[PDB]
Parts: structure tokens; C-alpha cells; sequence
RNA sequence: ACCGAUAGUGAACCAGUACCGUGAGGGAAAGGUGAAAAGCACCCCGGAAGGGGAGUGAAAGAGAUCCUGAAACCGUGUGCCUACAAGUAGUCAGAGCCCGUUAACGGGUGAUGGCGUGCCUUUUGUAGAAUGAACCGGCGAGUUACGAUCUCGUGCAAGGUU
RNA sequence: UAUCCUUGGGAGUCAGACUGCGAGUGAUAAGAUCCGUAGUCGAAAGGGAAACAGCCCAGACCGCCAGCUAAGGUCCCAAAGU
RNA sequence: AACAGUGGUAGGAGAGCGUUCUAAGGGCUGUGAAGCCAGACCGGAAGGACUGGUGGAGCGCUUAGAAGUGAGAAUGCCGGU
């Protein structure tokens, strides 16, 4: 028996142009170039589903930076003093949270420079 | 204002307010003790690595459902690499209550 | 509210989207006149629709003419004619002529 | 979930002035505070900075033979078009441009860059005009 | 003499700003009150400044 | 065995290795013939020994 | 366990025609109103063409290449954004403003930041200044016939089978 | 520590590159060519070497707004000690 | 349950998705199907529904069998632009 092939297709190109909106110009009305767009789309929504883990940190240890100058020290004299004032884990996303509250912050930072002393 | 470990991530956490924590023991009705707590806060009370001595802030688990879809397709532009799967990460909507401080 | 197509006589649409970005806003009163000294060729249609849109209004409507605004005129193009000029060397250029549809809207102010 | 401030900044008006040091070392942590990364609520995308005015820039020093040797290099664009100027050349003729053009490679480049370089001036001598601000007295690490 | 890539959506109609036509000089006919072309003749009226010229 | 309900014994059918029809389960491009050989062409190529 | 109008006879239709060729020959394109022509009297606009009403029909957007009518493409309007920014055009952060859906760690824009050079073929090697495609839609490539051989599976087995 | 061999169905590959040591050809010229043994790439993304198949680290089931180190880095772009 | 592994081209191997047609059951349709048009639903994937709007007569599921079996690239054919 023949096969028409008739909605097989029409059914596909249309899941593939729901995911194209908001594009620039002519990728999102075309099949041809918008493919090569979702595509592309998901090495990228890959690759910088990592970056998280790393331009956080990079938010996160300049915030720790900032509050430690205004105590006169370092972001080593922090993380090294906190791994002897207590053996803390302080994870360096929430330890902006106390930054926040930069008057229950300064005593975890004191505190770790007696124990460099 | 609690800073519970869980499932290795730690939120600072407010009584009475919702935070989507991950999967764990309870069957949506349960009021599961979390003990890995440290720098309660208010008061300013810390214990630097043991946990703050019998300070084991509950909570009450609501609902285990699953995020927003995620697809990957990654594909290895020349030589013919698809690869394209989804994946649903499930969580658990916790409802906290009962700082032990 | 009134409304009136042309329907498939023969211009370029792309010369009759034109003087169709004067007229939409204007007041039909006045829009009577502004496709009057237009000189270009594609406002006899037009006007010779415009005037056919007002009396819709007046005769079927009967909506006090004189307070009437255009709030939509769309040129729509049609089907096409297609020729085959013939060319240097054998080469049989192809001529599309074009047709378009003017429709005017009109609304009481 | 973190903080994201956006236009909810209080801004800061730092004075550094340039009495006798090098200005490699001088636009350092300067450069720093044109960012604003030493306040605790840095957002690196919506210009957590602060003000800064540098008084008294043409009595600003070099070490070695630099005063010489390091020729501004700026270029037109038709052909053969450099223009060499010396650092005495420009520390005597204008200074004014001889700690910007030590900043503008130092602040990060984009659109933001600028965004960020509007918040510098330098006059020269100790003209500082700026009476209506109360602006602050900072010094450096070193 | 060849365009290297066809033409987007944007800098075609970006070259239709300075396409655009006006309205002429538009005045009022001061006798048969319609509207008259400035400095020629209102056909309606069939005046000019004050003579409907056989 | 009902016609509602008609199953093989379970290694007596086997579905098609079918060639050719996308990369996804492999044997796409190439079609299991592999890189311009002799041994790809149409019908071109070698007696058995 | 044939095709359903690019399929099936080249030809479902005035098709071996129309056209191309002096010539032997080559050789297209094009089916669908409704159940019933009941196919629009009548009134306006214009010379009509063509509408807008009215009336017909259950439907008139069903009205003459007349069912369904997608995409290219041409648009008319408006929600948010833009005239100191270079930017394979996205991603991921991300305020403001606009929102209220198959009711859930929502919808749409995104000032700005960070990483970032298409797909394919062929190559030791490609974003390639190596080829391929204007895009849009449809067609279009490892099939059966017979025998060989192996594994899996069936029934009888020192007999199996026409 | 488990991978070998035998029998049988099925292949693709037979144009390769470069860095170090061991030689030839050359001019102890080539990102040259012909090989030896060892890597990577080919078929291998990530980080550094500004960017860069082939060098220096290291292998990607997939999600998190967590933790530690290697190569290389810590005045500022561009995370970390003036 | 425990332990271990999961980059992959040519290349082998194993599982499934889906269209057309048939086969028994079942049902579902003028109280509106197929198609088409939209979305914020679910399944690991090819995917699959569910309301809403179009349309005006047919088509899904469960298990089987047959295949002209699924497009995005042929200086591709044929229209539309």
C-alpha cells in the first residue's frame, strides 16, 4: 500500500517553529534556517546551563572580596580563617546572604581573624 | 533564620515560607527534621562545624512534584552527532515551620 | 461603521500603498479632495472607490456623512498576470503583472 | 536566588588626588571603585559604581626612563596616520587626557564601559568646581 | 554587478522611509469653497484671484 | 490464539534492519556502505573471489 | 492488505490536442458551488469593472479556476523595546514595564552582562576565502523475483519433505 | 586483576596529520618527506597557551543558585595575596 | 537491593516511535469526525493527547500482518513567491 506521506511532516515542522519565537528576522517563519537555530539553540542552553556553577561564583567571591576589605582582610585571610575559626561550611553563595546583614557578618569575620592570630 | 543542609545545597531559610527543596523520605504529610543547621541568626547564635547543639529545625512537606521541562539536543556540528533528551528533576515543595532555636 | 473593496482591478500594489499612507486618519471630506490633485494615476481608482464608500455610508447607513473618518484603507494584492517579454539572445524575461485589492473603512468619527 | 540590585543604588562622590604617585598604580584601585567592587552589593551588570575626582593630575610621577620613553600612540584613519606624542609631551601640553586614556584600557569595554566612564573627570591643577555635592576623601591600599 | 545576498525584512524597509510622497500644496478655493492648489487654478471654481476665466 | 490477540512465539519474528533512513539509528548517510569505495557504488565492484 | 488528480495510462478534463520543431519526432498544463441553479430580481456607487445592502439557500466568509485553504510572501493595526553602538544574532543571568494559562518554581517584551564563528558533503585538516542550496510546499534513493549461507524460531526426527 | 583462544554471521579501514626522543633523505633548511617506538587529534567537548584539531592539564548519562584540587594564575580588564 | 560503567565518526548489535492498508473485537461521530489553526499538558526520544476556533464527512485505539515507510541539502524535478 502507498504511502501519502501527507500530515507526517506539516505536524513536525511546526514543533520545531513553536520553538523559534522571538527570533531575529527570518528565523522564525522558515523551517531551514530556524532548525539550524534550534539546533544551535541547545549546545548553547547546554553549555550555559554550566556557567551557573561558575559565573556565580564569580558574582559571589567579589561580594565576599567587598566585605572583607571594609574588615581589612582578604578573601584568602576569610576562607583560610574559616577553615580553622570553625571547620564552617559557608558555601560561598550564602555567605553573601550574610553580607546582606553586614552586622552578623563581621562576627564569622572577626571571629576567623583571632584564628589567624 | 535557619541555614539547613539538605541534599548538599543550603538555603537560607525563613518560618513560614515555601522553598523548593529536593526529593527525600516523606509521603507529603510529614514534618521532617532537618539537624545540619548552622548560624540560626536573630539572636546571632553559630556553632562553626558541629551543628548548633540541639537546634533540629523541621518543616512540613507539601507537595513532590516535577520542574519545568528541560530538553537537551546536543549535537556535534560536523561527522552526524544528535543527541536529544529530556529530563523532568523532580523536587519537593517544603512548607517550614518550627525554628528549634 | 462602514466598508468598501475595489476587488481585483488591475494596479501594483506596491505603487498603491502610496498615496495609502495618506489617507488612513484623514477626514473623508477632506479626503475626497486630497485624491483630487494627486497626479499620480493610482488615485482614479481609489477615489473613484472612496466616493463609492461614502455613498454606502449615506444610502445603506445613512450615518450623517459629514462626520465620517477613515479608520482603515488596506491594500491587499491579488492575483497576478504573467507574461513572458522577450529578451537578448534568447532569454524570454518574465513580466508580472500585478492587482490588488483597495478596501477603505469607514467609521463615524 | 540573590540580590540583583538595579538603579536602587546610593551613589558615592570619592576624591583621589594624584600628589606624587605612579599612575599605573594610581588607576589601579581607582579603577576598582569606578565599578564600585568594593561595595559589598556588587551586581556585575548594572553599574554598581561610584563617582570619582582626581585633583591635581599633571604632578603625577613615573619611575624609570618613562617620562621618555612611553609614546601615546593614537591613529587616524588615513593612510600613514599616527600621531606619536611622548609622556613629557603630554604631561606638560594636556594632562588631562593622560589619566583617562590610563582608564579607558582599564575600565572593561562594551556598551557598559562608557555607562561606567561617564562617572570620571580630572581637572587640572586644583580648580575641583564641585561645591555642591560634598564629595569624599578616599585613600588607597598602598 | 550582482546584490552577494538577497535583501532582509529590515534594510528593504528601512529604504521605504525616504520613498514615502507628501500632500501638495493644499489650499482653500476662496469662491466655490473647495479645496484649491496653491498658486494654480481651482478647476471646480474655474477662478484665479478673482476672475472664474472663461 | 484469539485474532484479537495473535503473538509469536518470541524469537520466531524479527523486525527489519531497514537501511537508510536517518543518521538516528545509524546506517544513515552512508547507509552501512561507508566513504566512496568501490563496494558503495550501485551494483559496481567485485566477483566473489 | 492497487492509485486517488505532481498519484494512476503522456492523456480522469475535447490529449496525442494546445504548443516546440521544415523535418523523423518531441510533447505539456488544467477535476470538485449545492441536496436542488433555487445562480442573486430589487436599492444605491461608478461608463463599467467592482462592491455595500437586501433576498436566495441550513451555510453567500458558498456567488462563478465555486469544498477544506497551510507555509513562502504582501500586509493593516496595536502591547513592550530602540536613533553611543560594532557582535552567526542565540543562550544564560537580568531590573523596569506589559500580562493572566491545558493553574504552575507562569505569558510576552527585554535596557545591560558573560560565554560565544551557520547547517551539509568531502577531508590529515573546515565558521572557511572549497562545494551545495533565494526561501516555501509536494515528489525523490538499498526494493522484490529466484537460489546460496548463517543465526533466531517452528514440527517431525536416524528420516525429513513433496 | 579479567581477558584470551577457537567456530560462525557482519563490517569499515587500506590518502593521515603534528609535538618530543631514535635515524635516513635535505643544506644536520621546512608546518618537508620515509619510518621506529610513545602521545594526543582523527572520532574528544572542558581549562590554560590572548584567539588555535595536532603542545600543557582532563575525559561530557542528565539536573542544583553546593564542596575540593590539576595545568595555569592572583595591580586592572579577567575569579583569586599590592 | 548492592557494586560498576554510560563522548563517539566510519562500523556492528539491541530496543521503540509514526504514516498508508488489511484482520478480528471494542467504540465515535450532524449533540460536528478527518484536516487546519493557536497555545502555559504529559511521555527519556522519535512523540502523544486535551480543551478553544475553523471546517461539513468520516476516523481512531488493543494486538497482529503487509509495505511505493518518515526530507533539509542531488549545479535536484514541478508549481507558488
Amino acid at each position: 500500500p502507498r504511502v501519502k506521506g501527507g500530515t507526517v511532516t506539516r505536524k513536525r515542522r511546526k514543533k520545531v517553529l513553536k520553538l523559534a519565537k522571538g527570533y531575529f528576522g527570518s528565523k522564525h517563519t522558515l523551517y531551514k534556517v530556524a532548525n539550524q537555530q534550534v539546533m544551535k539553540s541547545g549546545n548553547y542552553a547546554f553549555r550555559d546551563r554550566r556557567q551557573k556553577k561558575r559565573d556565580f561564583r564569580k558574582l559571589w567571591i567579589t561580594r565576599i572580596n567587598a566585605a572583607a576589605r571594609m574588615n581589612g582582610l582578604s578573601y584568602s585571610r576569610l576562607m583560610h580563617g574559616l577553615k580553622l575559626s570553625g571547620i564552617e561550611v559557608n558555601r560561598k553563595m550564602l555567605a553573601d546572604l550574610a553580607v546582606n546583614d553586614l552586622t552578623a557578618f563581621n562576627q564569622l569575620a572577626d571571629a576567623a581573624k583571632a584564628q589567624l592570630n | 533564620y535557619a541555614i539547613i543542609k539538605t541534599g548538599g545545597k543550603q538555603i537560607k531559610v525563613e518560618e513560614g515560607q515555601t522553598v523548593y527543596i529536593e526529593k527525600l523520605a516523606a509521603e507529603a504529610g510529614e514534618t521532617v527534621t532537618f539537624e545540619d543547621v548552622l548560624f540560626v541568626g536573630g539572636d546571632n547564635v553559630k556553632v562553626g562545624n558541629p551543628t548548633v547543639e540541639g537546634a533540629t529545625v523541621t518543616a512540613k512537606v507539601e507537595k513532590q512534584g516535577r520542574a519545568k521541562k528541560i530538553t537537551v539536543f546536543r549535537y556535534k556540528p560536523k561527522k552526524n552527532v544528535h543527541k536529544k533528551q529530556g529530563h523532568r528533576q523532580p523536587y519537593t515543595k517544603v512548607t517550614i515551620e518550627k525554628i528549634n532555636a | 461603521q462602514a466598508k468598501a473593496v475595489a476587488r481585483t482591478v488591475r494596479i501594483a500594489p506596491r505603487k498603491a500603498r502610496l498615496v495609502m499612507d495618506l489617507i488612513r486618519g484623514k477626514q473623508v471630506g477632506e479626503a475626497v479632495s486630497i485624491l483630487n490633485l494627486t497626479p499620480r494615476a493610482a488615485s482614479p481608482i481609489i477615489e473613484k472607490v472612496l466616493k463609492s464608500a461614502i455613498a454606502n455610508a449615506e444610502h445603506n447607513y445613512e450615518m450623517d456623512a459629514n462626520n465620517l473618518v477613515i479608520s482603515q484603507a488596506f491594500v491587499d494584492e491579488g492575483p497576478t498576470l504573467k507574461r513572458f517579454r522577450p529578451r537578448a539572445m534568447g532569454r524570454a524575461s518574465q513580466i508580472n503583472k500585478r492587482t490588488s485589492h483597495i478596501t477603505i473603512v469607514v467609521s463615524e468619527k | 536566588t540573590p540580590m540583583a540590585n538595579a538603579s536602587t543604588i546610593e551613589r558615592k562622590w570619592l576624591v583621589v588626588d594624584a600628589a606624587g604617585k605612579t599612575l599605573g598604580r594610581l588607576s589601579s584601585e581607582v579603577a576598582a571603585i569606578l565599578r564600585g567592587k568594593h561595595k559589598p552589593t556588587y551586581t556585575p551588570h548594572v553599574d554598581t559604581g561610584d563617582h570619582v575626582i582626581i585633583i591635581n593630575a599633571e604632578k603625577i610621577e613615573l619611575t624609570g626612563k618613562k617620562l621618555t620613553d612611553k609614546i601615546y600612540y593614537r591613529h587616524t584613519q588615513h593612510p600613514g596616520g599616527l600621531k606619536s606624542r611622548t609622556a613629557l609631551e603630554m604631561r606638560t601640553n594636556y594632562p588631562e587626557k593622560m589619566l583617562e586614556l590610563a582608564i579607558k584600557g582599564m575600565l572593561p569595554k562594551g556598551s557598559l564601559g562608557r555607562q561606567m566612564f561617564k562617572k570620571l573627570n580630572v581637572y587640572r591643577g586644583s580648580e575641583h568646581p564641585h561645591e555642591a555635592q560634598k564629595p569624599e576623601v578616599y585613600e588607597l591600599r598602598g | 554587478a550582482v546584490p552577494f545576498r538577497r535583501t532582509s525584512k529590515m534594510k528593504k524597509r528601512l529604504r521605504r522611509t525616504h520613498f514615502k510622497l507628501n500632500v501638495p500644496g493644499m489650499t482653500e478655493c476662496p469662491s466655490c469653497g473647495e479645496m484649491k492648489l496653491s498658486h494654480r487654478v481651482c478647476k471646480a471654481c474655474g477662478s484665479y484671484n478673482g476672475k472664474d476665466i472663461n | 490464539m484469539k485474532l484479537h490477540e495473535l503473538k509469536p512465539s518470541e524469537g520466531s519474528r524479527k523486525t527489519r534492519n531497514r537501511v537508510g533512513r536517518g543518521i538516528g539509528s545509524g546506517n544513515g548517510k552512508t547507509a552501512g556502505k561507508g566513504h566512496k569505495g568501490q563496494n558503495a557504488r550501485s551494483g559496481g565492484g567485485v566477483r566473489p573471489g
